[PDB]
């Protein structure tokens, strides 16, 4: 009569959802049964729209929204994504993480999520851009303020005790070539009007 | 034994002795937790081959 | 409801009030005891019943 | 590679997920689409543990964990749906809409169309148990804010144009209604006993 | 099984010995009654127990 989807799948595809990604090195096990049935994973997640990348040399997985009988349209309008969308300002502390990621792997090695940076770091970067106020309390303030966004889209984990964090790998498949190419053509289209 | 002798208090309908006996009065080691254990054991397998 | 209160004493889950029944299902309940419970009520404010 | 569900079925479930219901009055033909199509529906949701309840009488849909029965833990314990504990006011009004909607039920039968209350009555019955902050201003202020948090668990309809609401039947399926009655007689006990 | 020959003259479902049970279930049928069965087998089935 009834044909209950595996019960472990059940688990892993449910908690997969809860957390929007899935990272190896701490879940492993629904991690490993996502890839035993990354088919019928895409089946159960079809319906909703919902869909399942990779990355294995990373030890990741995670959704994104599809893209089908409503032609491309911007993802983040779909009901079920919960979060607003990022934003430039965002973005540009976006880019400096990515740069760094890619910078810490292409020394470390592809073989842990553990790329780190201390938030002190950060400070002169912003501090081009959003300028210096001069007030430590203030720029900091907006930093961890603007971090905190970011672990609202997961990218980033909150602050240590050593004022270190650590960079989650999907920030990779954020800043993809593709999707930072059509950032620097509407990017170089704003740069067009605001002159 | 406990279940069986509540349910006993009652039941005097006996309508077959299939679900009496298996359920109420025989204790239970059916492997399904074994034969889960044995199946995950080759999951290991399955992920080399997939 | 005294042979439910053995048989909340002895099980982990007892078909409370099997007897009505005669073998086959369970309608009373244990919070049901603990509070009282006799009737429907009125079912929109009414205590009597519990 | 795969084949893709109905968009319609689609439509309907994410809709389903994002708000918990769906109903004859907010997309009635999805409701026909979905009373045609159950199997599709649960099948969709059952890899996650989610199941629908139904309501063919009051054109209501609306979600229910699909767990099995005698659990390791008493109770269910869902990764997705988390659970909430209401504030006083907010459970209090929700008892007394569901006990409007029995009276309204009562009086008018099973599924017959809501009539309108009034904040101007709700307001003296915040009063009744909850005295007051320090001006009437305060009491419809704060008597709307819960609405608003009411339609926020989609309860209730918005404060409508003429400081009247409606009441959602995804009431008449409550968690336990027993803890809303009993609540209520003991409360209007207590503050006759106090006066 | 006299009650059960009254209602298989008013019924055209006479529900045989329904009562035994007590709702669950009417076991016994109008052939076995014209068979004049004592009881189930009874171990052999040669219609002894017929």
């Amino acid at each position: 009569s009834e044909t209950r989807t595996l019960q472990k799948i059940r688990e892993a595809t449910q908690e997969l959802l809860k957390y929007g990604l899935l990272e190896e090195a701490s879940k492993p096990n629904l991690y490993r049964i996502v890839l035993s049935h990354p088919e019928e994973v895409t089946r159960i997640l079809e319906p909703l729209d919902l869909d399942i990348g990779i990355d294995e040399i990373r030890g990741l997985l995670y959704v994104k929204v599809r893209l089908d009988e409503t032609p491309a349209q911007d993802e983040w309008a779909h009901p079920l994504v919960r979060r607003q969308r990022l934003n430039l300002e965002q973005s540009l502390l976006v880019a400096i993480l990515r740069q760094h990621f890619v910078a810490w792997e292409q020394e470390s090695g592809t073989g842990a999520s553990q790329a780190q940076i201390a938030i002190d770091d950060l400070l002169p970067q912003l501090q081009i851009y959003l300028g210096d106020p001069g007030s430590e309390s203030k720029e900091r303030t907006r930093l961890l303020t603007l971090l905190d966004q970011l672990k609202g889209h997961g990218l980033v984990t909150s602050p240590d005790a050593h004022e270190r964090i650590v960079i989650r790998p999907i920030i990779a498949h954020l800043a993809d070539p593709i999707n930072l190419q059509a950032l620097l053509a509407w990017l170089r289209e704003q740069i067009a009007q605001q002159t | 034994a406990f279940t069986l002798l509540n349910r006993a208090a009652g039941l005097k309908q006996l309508n077959s002795i299939d679900e009496i006996f298996r359920e109420l009065v025989l204790d239970d080691h059916s492997a399904f937790d074994r034969a889960a254990e044995v199946a995950n054991s080759f999951d290991g397998l399955t992920e080399i081959h997939q | 409801t005294l042979v439910d209160a053995l048989m909340t004493l002895l099980l982990a889950n007892p078909r409370y009030n099997l007897a009505s029944t005669g073998g086959h299902e369970s309608d009373r309940d244990l919070i049901s005891y603990v509070r009282g419970v006799s009737g429907p009520g009125d079912g929109g404010e009414g205590q009597s019943h519990i």
